[PDB]
Parts: C-alpha cells; sequence; structure tokens
C-alpha cells in the first residue's frame, strides 16, 4: 500500500 | 559516480540437460547509469523471443535487470549473452558455461 | 517467518529529446515482488505481479492506481527542479531514484522505517532511523530539507511507515502466508574441476533458496578461508527462488580438507559439505 502523498523537493 | 560497469552473470534456472526445457538468464547488476542493452545469443545470433525483468536497484542506487528466455538446451548449440552499456568500448559477450 | 519488510522502489529516467520521463516502480514483500507499473506499458494501471495480491478488490486497485500515478509526476517535477539547481542543460538524460519501506520483527510490531532519495546515482536525501528529520547530502538538497520542515514533510511520513505500512505489510503476510511465511531451504551440492593436473575448483552451490539471504563460507581445517575463493553475488533463477555459489581453489588430492558451511533462514542448524 504505497504512501498517500510524494512531496516535490 | 554516475557511471559502473555491469557484472554479468549468464545461467540455466535448471541444471541443463540435453533435450529438456529449460530457462536462459542473463542477469546484469551493479551498474550505472541505467541504460543498458543486453541481448541473448544463439550460435552468435540474436534470439528474438527474450523477456526482462523491471528495473530495480541495490542499497548503493545501482541498477539490475534479469533478461531471459526459454530454450531447450542440445549438445551443440552455443550460447551467449552480449551487454552495451557507456562503460563498454564495444559490447561485451559472455558465453553460457553450464558449470556455473 | 519473522522479521520482515515491505519495500517500494521507483525510478524515473528523463527523455531529453520529446516528452516525459520513462518511470518505472515496484513493490516486495521481503524478496517477493507483489506490484509493479511502468509508464511504457499500455495498462497505465497499477498491475499484481503475486498471485495473493490478485485477492484486492476494484478500491485497492484504484487507489495504488492514482498513487503511483502521483509518484511519477512527482518524479517528473522533480527532475525539472533538480536539473535547475544544479545548473545543468537540456541536453542529458538524469535519474531519480527513491525507495521506502518499513520493517516490522518476529512479534510483527514496527521495527524501523526507512525513505531515501537519489539524483543520478548519488544520495540527495533521507529520513533518518528516527523518522522525525533529513538527511541532506549537499546544498540543493539543504534548500530542500528547509523546505520539508516548513511543511512538516517528515511527520506526514512518518505516520505512514510507523501505520498503513506495517498495518498493510502484516494483511500481505496473512494473505499470502502460504509462500511469504514459507522458508525454501537451499538445495546444495560440490563440483569439483580441473584447473590443472595439481590444483581443482571446488564450487559449493546452494540453489533454489528463499528467502535471498544466504551465507556460504569456506574452511580450511576447520578455519575460514578467504584466500584463492570467489563468491559470486546472489542471483534469481527466475521462479521466486534464488542461487549462490562459492568456490576456492585447491591443491589436487588435498580436496578433503576442505569444508563449506551454508547457513540460511530455513536451515534449523548450519550445513556442511566436504568433497
Ligand atoms: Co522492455
Ligand atoms: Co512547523
Ligand atoms: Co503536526
Ligand atoms: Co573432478
Ligand atoms: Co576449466
Ligand atoms: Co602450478
Ligand atoms: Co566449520
Amino acid at each position: 500500500n504505497l504512501v498517500p502523498m510524494v512531496a516535490t523537493v | 559516480m554516475i557511471q559502473r560497469t555491469p557484472k554479468i552473470q549468464v545461467y540455466s534456472r535448471h541444471p541443463a540437460e540435453n533435450g529438456k526445457s529449460n530457462f536462459l538468464n542473463c542477469y546484469v547488476s551493479g551498474f550505472h547509469p541505467s541504460d543498458i542493452e543486453v541481448d541473448l545469443l544463439k550460435n552468435g545470433e540474436r534470439i528474438e523471443k527474450v523477456e526482462h525483468s523491471d528495473l530495480s536497484f541495490s542499497k548503493d542506487w545501482s541498477f539490475y535487470l534479469l533478461y531471459y528466455t526459454e530454450f531447450t538446451p542440445t549438445e551443440k548449440d552455443e550460447y551467449a549473452c552480449r551487454v552495451n552499456h557507456v562503460t563498454l568500448s564495444q559490447p561485451k559477450i559472455v558465453k553460457w558455461d553450464r558449470d556455473m | 517467518a519473522g522479521s520482515h519488510s515491505m519495500r517500494y522502489f521507483f525510478t524515473s529516467v528523463s527523455r531529453p529529446g520529446r516528452g516525459e520521463p520513462r518511470f518505472i516502480a515496484v513493490g516486495y514483500v521481503d524478496d517477493t515482488q507483489f506490484v509493479r507499473f511502468d509508464s511504457d506499458a499500455a495498462s497505465q494501471r497499477m498491475e499484481p505481479r503475486a498471485p495473493w495480491i490478485e485477492q484486492e478488490g476494484p478500491e485497492y486497485w484504484d487507489g495504488e492506481t492514482r498513487k503511483v500515478k502521483a509518484h511519477s509526476q512527482t518524479h517528473r517535477v522533480d527532475l525539472g527542479t533538480l536539473r535547475g539547481c544544479y545548473n545543468q542543460s537540456e541536453a542529458g538524460s538524469h535519474t531519480v531514484q527513491r525507495m521506502y519501506g518499513c520493517d516490522v520483527g518476529s512479534d510483527w510490531r514496527f521495527l524501523r522505517g526507512y525513505h531515501q532519495y537519489a539524483y543520478d546515482g548519488k544520495d540527495y536525501i533521507a529520513l533518518k532511523e528516527d523518522l522525525r528529520s533529513w538527511t541532506a547530502a549537499d546544498m540543493c538538497a539543504q534548500t530542500t530539507k528547509h523546505k520539508w520542515e516548513a511543511a512538516h514533510v517528515a511527520e506526514q511520513l512518518r505516520a505512514y511507515l510507523e501505520g498503513t505500512c506495517v498495518e498493510w505489510l502484516r494483511r500481505y503476510l496473512e494473505n499470502g502466508k502460504e509462500t511469504l511465511q514459507r522458508t525454501d531451504a537451499p538445495k546444495t551440492h560440490m563440483t569439483h574441476h580441473a584447473v590443472s593436473d595439481h590444483e581443482a575448483t571446488l564450487r559449493c552451490w546452494a540453489l533454489s533458496f528463499y528467502p535471498a539471504e544466504i551465507t556460504l563460507t569456506w574452511q580450511r581445517d576447520g578455519e575460514d578461508q578467504t584466500q584463492d575463493t570467489e563468491l559470486v553475488e546472489t542471483r534469481p533463477a527466475g521462479d521466486g527462488t534464488f542461487q549462490k555459489w562459492v568456490a576456492v581453489v585447491v591443491p589436487s588430492g588435498q580436496e578433503q580438507r576442505y569444508t563449506c558451511h551454508v547457513q540460511h533462514e530455513g536451515l534449523p542448524k548450519p550445513l556442511t559439505l566436504r568433497w
């Protein structure tokens, strides 16, 4: 189950 | 760096016997950058029906792939893996040695 | 088995002449791939790669597809941002790589979590062991760290690693128990190949094993020997299991003083092989 959000660098 | 040359192992899935269907593997690992060309050869000719795994990588970030095809070994037929990558001035051909 | 992990691996590779980066995602429980996404493939969906994940219903697949596409877009944006920070041209291809996941112990409780990110194969930014702050490798990553500190990015990620990640790992271990919680001990044997008339290679083989972690050790008179040895990288068989060998060159006639030990989770006691 993937992480729900992925912040941009 | 961004560039490290692939390690190459060429092997059958099972211990090879003549006339018995098997899988020929070329495992390439430890490489960067990711762009790579791998062909499996039968008596020097590129084999057409070749599959590969999804690109993944190790702890040090270097990449690995498995290329594979079903084959039925015979006494006379010779097999190999041909790899090209930015670290290699020409393609590298590694022969299948059925003891390795 | 009991220590277990769930890990995801993501690679994006830019295509500077035209269009968007190539994006590949793969998910594992221990050493078993269970899902994949490839931007070049036709489905444009997260796809199953193990039978036990096919249990999951449409809401699961919709959600994982949505998230994996969101991962892909963050990678796309990052490739642009990083090209700018390093003052690189539009000419060259560049890569981002991300790996994250969680480990549970035998009691199936949280043991540790992790999230690492690289640009062009070099460390960029990673979560520290405490899951509270970031390790930035260079000054571009330091700018990212300040941004992420202000936006409380670690706190969100930590919630997942200690929460959803370990909860769904336990779910998958239960659903796939028949394979995921089964150890496949190595099938071992030794071969012997003359190098000349007066020396020979002994090769200790371990085949068809799971999980991938293994130790092969050569001994002479019961003490470890590393000189004149060769150990290959553990390699996939292609059927879900793994292979490895270790070799030693010995004087011919002296094979009997050498022993190979094989250690693996599937063996109650290490094996000892002797020619
Ligand atoms: Co392909
Ligand atoms: Co604050
Ligand atoms: Co808060
Ligand atoms: Co012999
Ligand atoms: Co020889
Ligand atoms: Co000599
Ligand atoms: Co011993």
